[PDB]
């Protein structure tokens, strides 16, 4: 019992400043294993129309050598002191992380300031790089949820620079050079919005100290012209489909306006798609499910997969349902996700809206489960909100959330909007785009 | 399938969207209103 | 454009709310048109019908 | 008790021991008795479909069968009983579940 | 090749001749699972052009004539890989129908000389296919 | 079952478990092709009456006090093999243009000395790779078949460990007509490092990548669960993390190269998959 | 592979006539679907000749008809044939409705809903064709019906003077009644073929009320015979009514000409609208009695929304059977009181048998189900 | 899941009404289906007001429906419509016939 009292004892999100702007951020608890990471926005909407895929190339090769220890010997050094290093790379932000043991630390926050700041670039390196990438472009081609959201952003936001691929297209990734990678690292991985992120076994005042040691006399001097600053990007609407009809099963998204990030509209459609949420092939007790959507894909069969979902990006983002389903059920599938929606956004009542709130937040407690995702939160919650949000503020956001103001910010989002619609397959089943605006709103 | 962008359809847009710098929101409400006053018209008169 | 954000928002939202209006409006548009119609009628003789030279008989 | 006679005389006049079927072929066919039909070992079901075939054979003919193989009421072995009370149970706890 | 393999002797010599030679004698009879829909007509051509040649090929005649069968394919032919390996092993199948099935075989002799004759004469020493029908194989 | 069966490394793994051993081992996790919809539901029941005892049973609660859970399972809970070795192959023509091949030998059991020094020997011989789309400057095997061949392909330690015996081997993932020469260079790399030919820093490396390895295993509560049941399950004493890592950085490389002369010594086994035109069978390694 | 089994017309030949597949069980009663239909072919092939003949107007319509029994080949025979198969095809609905309603078809739903929907739309059309020979009865039926959809307030009487043609049974009534009791049968041709369509969708009964999946047997060429048999019987019964005694069922005192001045001391309908009369008149209320009438037909669509027990037919439920039987009893009662003038024992006994007939059906069948429910332990 | 997919009528109705595959590149003369449809009910519907007000008797059929044209209520508009959309039915039907021809449509 004393769930509240359980949550009071959360451990505390220490955060500090160094005098670049920089943003260190230390959790302290009681494990014998600690994760250091970088968290950086600088992502694949920042970019011009030929810096298209520098943010995966830069990913690619920060691990490379530097002008410090040459060649392979930082994979060495990290290796002989049994850390997994990883990185990864959105269209929104970027990380490199470091899964090490706690009386490891100073070396590998030294052997990460080697990693940020003094990422050289090699000719060999980059004709390796080049051919690396190409082999990861045509292999990335055959998967198919990857072309699925890369499509629903393509149709989503045309024109706008948040349609810019991570990988970046062929052409604007097989002629790059050292000079755009140059300008790349000079512009985006300054000093004022990079965030130092450690959660584990390690204290503050010895993180603080190896920062003001080493992270201080990074950059903060930004250079005199193009400094980045979002636009707001055009939520167009659309659809794009590729009929391919040599495939076995069939993909379909559908998403529809953006909540953002400040506001607590994106907690209430947290408890709408944990209403909905997700279903696969392969789970138990099919007959039996509280989702009505799952209990309808059972009962007749429809579709393989769901998950009914949130994105955000700064000030925008997607409220989302993808559908894995095969090419004989489209239709159908279609008008109970449609039915579903506005379920919610008509007659929702009070136990459904109880059952969401609970599972957000047995979602929420088992995503912040072991340190590294508890840093990776940390990482993205000090560069999009500004603060982590602790979880005492997260309940009472939930529990001061009932059903008629559900139904309200539901209305206000999914009812009668524009849809983007991604399909992938042989989706010629699929109903033409005015049958499911016509769908969206029913009459009755 | 990284080179798959939309050839954009600025000559066909409302001139509420044009812009590719401003928002999507604010410029639907007068959008969809005007659509559905024609809707609304044309049911009138049938109905009539 | 500000004066068709608040009809779509008052208006056109729900769907009862629009069949109520497209009733009302059927209402008063029969009225309006028919008054107006007779009028244009009357106008575009005004020396030949029944009715004036009646009440001048 | 005299009601035991009242039901013992109704199984004889009630029509259904004359066409050799027990207390459970009869039995009308909601969502519900489907399933329950469902829920069969494999030699019940076949005896009841057989059964159902001779009584919709029998009643064809209008012939009704001799003395010596009418279905008699002290080895009323109905056995579509317990199948249908679990069916009829589950199906009024999801009910209550739909409405609370 | 379902038709082939209801029956479970086929498929226990197909294990078999898969499971004692590394090589080209563990190549099927039948076409496998996968590669049905996978052959093309490209391998069909470059097969029947590099494997029909005229020294592979022997015209028999019964009920003809000698000079007809020399006129046809004097006429109309005009055309014109490795040895096995003994490899030992097993090959074990779960199936579940009753009825083991066991092959167990060891290399013995190449074919034309008296050793396989001699072979020949052992199979007939062990025991061949019954020669009274519903008996009891008291000579095997 | 197909779901499951969609990647290749199932199979190889199942098909190399199913090739080591005669014996009880030799089962896998997955109903076979045919016994689908040929199960009695009386086999699940004797099943459960001869298997699900109260002398099997391990309980264990993360986050809830110790005495309510003991009166629950004092409520509810009063209800109350030597797997030999085989040798040989599964072979399995696929047709993906990727050999996978395993090679194995039997190691030891679970809860040794010898059991630890063959975790330090796959520590040694390289695991899933530390620092991701990188080179391996470490792994000794992946730095042997790249000075061989000059292709894409994958090289990794295997070591399972049972109460009862333990499967060491390595796992090599090749093209169509590669893989010999990647199999035959990564054994001649376990052969020489067999002879003796093994540092002391490489060694402390490894000491120091198990450590990380089995310190970085219970981050989640769900492998600290999975931990604390297992061990307990063992024997009936949790043994603390620490005086784990004890175990492990007691030992030297004498048990180490033991080990790995255990491993050449030994009667090796296999199971292959793919398009296996050049695949050697035992006698050409 | 066939001509059948690929044509679009042949496959809803295929599902209707050859290949569906009906039960082997199935008695006598179930051949008056067809014919119901061969009845409904008949009147519209009878009555088009008729309708060849006929001058609708309040002058010469007696007139007119006078001359198709005389002066026309054949118009008699063809009069008779279309009086009297009117006669027949009511005989045969009640006896269908009979089965229906007997042997537990009525858990189907829509099907037993378009077929209450036929109902009020083949009385509605015998009765305007009844008004059609314009004489004494027919005016004061047209009337006297008309007055009573004028009974209802708020409504009623507006809605009369504008079917009524003017103010009273005008030339405009007698045309009205033409045009609609000549275009109503080919709307009661397009219902039955939906009639038919949920029928083939959920699949036939049979006496038992046992589900009949596995003893299906082909319609074609058992069943087609055995229709062929009921329609040799039907059209021999209703050829010796029209060749033996044509006025045995019909009305004598139609063969007055229309004089809007008597009003005959024996007013009734033709033979089948007796009980519908019978309700009226034994009930001292306007409303009432018209609202009465109408709940009769609507308690005939409530039926499926009272089938409490737990077989289908009646055929194992002999309380249930008697109770029936009683019902029966209880109409034929209801039809020989209205075709009655009305005095104190025929008031006391109408009013007696409409009461019984709502109490047999609204009470008398849920309680002899829950007694059969109670008594073989369920 | 759907009654336009599972109801009986609801099936012939979904089947020739909304999810027929229709082409995408219908120009004009494709209406005169619709056109000869719609006109059959407005020819139905006018004439049966027509044959509720009509008499057909030599003597007095014309003077039945000078009757119609003059003294009843919107009757010659009823009579007139009748007439002109029998002329507009015919229209129709010779543009539906000419597309039939013109486009190859008699290979069915
Ligand atoms: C004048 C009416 C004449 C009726 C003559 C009926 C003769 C047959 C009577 C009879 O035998 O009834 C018992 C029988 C039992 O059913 P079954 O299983 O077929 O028989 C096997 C063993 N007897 O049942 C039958 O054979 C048929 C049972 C009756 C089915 C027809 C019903 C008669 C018509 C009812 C008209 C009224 C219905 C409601 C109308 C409401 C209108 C507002
Ligand atoms: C008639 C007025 C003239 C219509 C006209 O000029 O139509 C031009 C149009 C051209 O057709 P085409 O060039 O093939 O299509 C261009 C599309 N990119 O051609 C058309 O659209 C032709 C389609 C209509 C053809 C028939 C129009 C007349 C209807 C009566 C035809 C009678 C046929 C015989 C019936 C009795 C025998
Ligand atoms: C317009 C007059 C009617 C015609 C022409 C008609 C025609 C038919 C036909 C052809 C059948 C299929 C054959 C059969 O089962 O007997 C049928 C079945 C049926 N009809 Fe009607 N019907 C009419 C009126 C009614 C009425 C008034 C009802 C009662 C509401 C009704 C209820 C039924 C039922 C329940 C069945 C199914 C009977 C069974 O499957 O055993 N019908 N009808
Ligand atoms: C569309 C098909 C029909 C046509 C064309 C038709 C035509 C006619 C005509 C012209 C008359 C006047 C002749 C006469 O009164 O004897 C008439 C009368 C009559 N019709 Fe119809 N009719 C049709 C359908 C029906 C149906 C379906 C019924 C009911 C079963 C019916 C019952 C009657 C009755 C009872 C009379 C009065 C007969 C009499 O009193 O002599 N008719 N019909
Ligand atoms: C079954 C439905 C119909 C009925 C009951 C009907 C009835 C009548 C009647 C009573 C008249 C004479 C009234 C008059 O001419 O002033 C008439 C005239 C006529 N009808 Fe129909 N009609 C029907 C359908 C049609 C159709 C489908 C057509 C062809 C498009 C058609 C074409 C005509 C024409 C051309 C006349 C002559 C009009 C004139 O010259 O005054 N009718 N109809």
């Amino acid at each position: 019992a004393t769930y509240a009292q359980a949550l009071q004892s959360v451990p505390e999100t220490q955060v500090s400043q160094l005098d670049n702007g920089l943003r260190v951020a230390s959790e302290q608890s009681s494990q014998p294993t600690c994760t250091v990471g970088v968290w950086i926005d600088a992502g694949s909407r920042y970019e011009t129309e030929k810096n298209n895929g520098a943010g995966y190339f830069v990913e690619h090769l920060a691990f490379k050598g530097t002008k410090n220890r040459p060649g392979n010997a930082l994979e060495k050094e990290v290796e002989s002191m049994g850390a997994h290093l990883n990185a990864y790379s959105t269209r929104e932000h970027t990380a490199y992380y470091i899964k090490a043991l706690s009386k490891d630390l100073p070396k590998a926050v030294e052997l990460l300031a080697d990693i940020v700041q003094n990422c050289s670039l090699e000719d060999s390196q980059i004709e390796k790089e080049r051919d690396v990438i190409l082999q990861e472009l045509q292999e990335n081609d055959t998967s198919m949820r990857d072309v699925v959201f890369n499509y629903l952003h393509a149709t989503a936001f045309q024109g706008t620079p948040l349609a810019q691929s991570v990988e970046g297209p062929s052409e604007n990734v097989r002629k790059l050079s050292r000079a755009d990678l140059t300008e790349y690292l000079s512009r985006h991985y300054k000093a004022p919005r990079m965030v130092l992120a450690a959660a584990g076994g390690l204290e503050h005042r010895q993180l603080l100290d190896l920062a003001q040691k080493h992270f201080s006399g990074l950059s903060g001097t930004y250079d005199e012209d193009a400094v980045p600053t979002l636009t707001p990007c055009r939520f167009t609407g659309s659809e794009i489909r590729h009929r391919e009809d040599g495939l076995p099963l069939a993909h379909v998204a559908i998403a529809v306006e953006g909540p953002g990030w400040a506001n607590p509209d994106n907690v209430a459609l947290q408890v709408a798609n944990a209403i909905i949420g997700h279903y696969d092939c392969t789970y138990g007790g099919g007959m039996h499910l509280s989702s009505p959507l799952a209990s309808v894909a059972v009962t007749n069969k429809l579709c393989q997969s769901f998950q009914t979902f949130n994105i955000c990006y700064a000030d925008t983002g997607l409220l989302g349902a993808h559908f894995v389903c095969d090419h004989m059920s489209i239709d159908d599938m279609m008008f109970v996700l449609q039915g579903q929606w506005m379920r919610l956004c008509t007659s929702a009542t009070e136990s459904e809206v109880v059952r969401g709130k609970n599972l957000l937040r047995n979602a929420l407690v088992s995503h912040l489960d072991g340190t590294t995702p508890v840093c990776e939160d940390i990482g993205r919650s000090l560069l999009t909100y500004g603060r982590r949000i602790p979880l005492a503020e997260w309940e009472s956001r939930i529990a001061e959330v009932d059903a008629r103001v559900v139904r309200e910010v539901c209305s206000k989002y999914f009812y009668d909007q524009c849809p983007a619609v991604a399909g992938f397959g042989p989706i010629e089943q699929l109903p033409d785009y005015n049958r499911i605006r016509s769908g969206m709103f029913w009459l009755r | 399938h990284t080179d798959i962008k939309v050839p954009d359809f600025s000559d066909y847009r409302r001139p509420e969207v044009l812009d590719s710098t401003k928002s999507s929101k604010e410029s639907s409400e007068a959008r969809k209103g005007f659509s559905y006053l024609i809707t609304a018209t044309t049911t009138v008169g049938v109905a009539y | 454009p500000t004066l068709t954000a608040r009809l779509y928002s008052l208006l056109f939202r729900r769907t009862s709310t629009f069949a109520l209006t497209i009733v009302v409006g059927a209402l008063f548009f029969e009225r309006a048109f028919d008054q107006g119609a007779d009028a244009i009628y009357e106008h575009i003789n005004e020396g030949k019908l029944w009715k004036h030279i009646k009440h001048k008989y | 008790k005299w009601l035991e006679g009242i039901r013992k005389w109704y199984y004889n006049a009630a029509g259904f021991n004359k066409l050799g079927l027990m207390r459970d072929d009869t039995i009308h066919e909601n969502d519900d008795v489907k399933e329950a039909i469902r829920r069969l070992p494999e030699n019940l079901y076949n005896d009841r479909v057989f059964r159902i075939k001779r009584a919709l054979d029998l009643s064809m003919r209008q012939q009704i069968l001799p003395k010596e193989q009418w279905t008699k009421y002290e080895e009323d072995k109905f056995y579509l009983e317990p199948y249908l009370k679990e069916v009829i149970r589950e199906r009024k706890e999801r009910e209550e579940w739909t409405k609370k | 090749k379902a038709v082939a393999f209801q029956n479970p002797q086929a498929h226990v010599i197909e294990n078999l001749h898969a499971a004692a030679y590394r090589n080209a004698l563990a190549n099927s009879l039948y076409c496998p699972d996968y590669r049905i829909g996978k052959v093309t007509p490209d391998e069909l051509h470059d097969y029947v052009q590099n494997h029909f040649t005229s020294a592979r090929m022997a015209l028999i005649g019964l009920g003809v004539s000698h000079p007809v069968l020399k006129q046809v394919a004097e006429q109309f032919l005009n055309i014109r890989g490795a040895k096995a390996k003994y490899r030992g092993g097993e090959i074990r199948e779960q199936n579940g129908d009753s009825l083991v099935h066991a092959a167990l075989v060891a290399e013995s002799a190449a074919i034309g000389s008296a050793e396989a004759n001699a072979f020949s004469v052992l199979q007939h020493v062990l025991g061949a296919g019954p020669h009274v029908k519903r008996g009891s194989n008291a000579t095997s | 079952k197909a779901v499951a069966f969609q990647n290749p490394q199932a199979h190889v793994i199942e098909n190399l478990h199913a090739a080591a051993y005669r014996n009880a081992l030799a089962n896998s996790l997955y109903c076979p092709d045919y016994r689908i919809g040929k199960v009695t539901p009386d086999e699940l029941h004797d099943y459960v009456q001869n298997h699900f005892t109260s002398a099997r049973m391990a309980l264990i609660g993360l986050g809830v006090s110790h005495p309510v859970l003991k009166q629950v399972a004092e409520q509810f809970l009063n209800i109350r093999a030597k797997a030999k070795y085989r040798g040989g192959e599964i072979r399995e023509q696929n047709g993906d243009s990727l050999v996978h091949a395993a090679l194995v030998a039997e190691s030891a059991a679970i809860g040794s000395a010898e059991a630890n020094a063959f975790s330090v020997l796959q520590h040694v011989l390289g695991a899933g790779p530390h620092v991701k789309r990188g080179s391996n400057a470490t792994s000794s095997l992946y730095q042997a078949v790249a000075k061989g061949v000059h292709q894409p392909f994958d090289v990794s330690a295997f070591n399972a460990s049972y109460s009862d015996s333990g499967l060491f081997g390595f796992y090599t993932i090749s093209q169509a007509a590669s893989a010999g020469d990647v199999i035959k260079a990564a054994y001649n790399q376990v052969k020489t490092i067999a002879q003796g030919n093994l540092s002391n820093p490489d060694v402390q490396a490894a000491k120091n990548k198990l450590k990380a390895g089995y310190l970085m295993s219970v981050e989640s509560s769900e492998g600290f669960l999975d931990e604390v049941g297992c061990q307990a399950l063992a024997a009936g004493s949790y043994t603390p993390p620490s005086t784990v890592l004890q175990q492990i950085d007691a030992v030297a490389d004498a048990d180490v190269i033991n080990a790995a002369k255990k491993f050449v010594s030994g009667r090796k086994s296999m199971a292959a998959s793919g398009n296996l035109g050049h695949t050697p069978f035992i006698d050409e390694l | 592979i066939n001509i059948r089994k690929t044509h679009p017309l042949m496959k809803i030949v295929n599902n209707a006539f050859i290949d569906l597949p009906a039960p082997s069980n199935i008695s006598s009663w179930w051949n008056f679907g067809s014919l119901l239909g061969i009845c409904l072919i008949l009147q519209i092939l009878t009555g088009l000749f008729l309708a060849m003949h006929y001058t609708p107007d309040t002058t010469t319509a007696f007139s007119s008809v006078t001359h198709i029994c005389r002066d026309v080949n054949y118009g008699w025979i063809i009069r008779y044939m279309h009086a009297n198969g009117a006669s027949m095809f009511f005989i045969c609905l009640f006896m269908h409705v009979g089965r229906g309603l007997y042997y537990g078809s009525y858990t189907f739903l829509e099907t037993w809903n378009i077929g209450v929907i036929l109902l009020f739309a083949t009385m509605a059309t015998a009765f305007m064709g009844y008004v059609l020979p314009w004489g004494q009865m027919s005016f004061w039926g047209a009337t006297v019906i008309t007055n009573l959809l004028s009974a209802i307030p708020y409504i009623g009487t507006n809605l009369v003077e504008w079917i009524w043609g003017g103010f009273s049974v005008d030339k405009a009534t007698l045309t009205r009644f033409f045009a609609f009791h000549f275009i109503f049968p080919f709307i009661i041709a397009a219902l039955a073929m939906v009639h038919l369509l949920f029928l083939h969708e959920t699949g036939s009964n049979n006496p038992t009320g046992i589900p009949s999946d596995t003893d299906k047997i082909p319609f074609h060429p058992y069943y087609t015979i055995k229709d062929i048999l009921g329609a040799i019987l039907l059209i021999l019964i209703l050829m010796l009514l029209v060749l033996f005694t044509p006025d045995l069922l019909g009305d004598p005192d139609n063969y007055t000409p229309a004089n809007p001045l008597n009003t005959p001391p024996h007013i009734k309908p033709e033979w089948y609208f007796l009980f519908a009369y019978a309700i009226l008149r034994s009930i001292p209320n306007k409303l009432g009695g018209v609202l009465a009438l109408v709940l009769s037909i609507l308690v005939l669509v409530i039926m499926p929304l009272l089938h409490t027990s737990k077989q289908r037919s009646m055929m194992f439920r002999p309380i249930s059977q008697c109770m029936f039987w009683i019902l029966v009893a209880d109409l034929l009662t209801l039809t020989w009181i209205g075709g009655q003038p009305v005095e104190h024992p025929y008031i006391i006994i109408g009013q007696l048998a409409s009461i019984m007939y709502f109490l047999i059906i609204l009470v008398m069948m849920p309680v002899a189900s829950i007694i059969e429910n109670n008594l073989l332990k369920w």
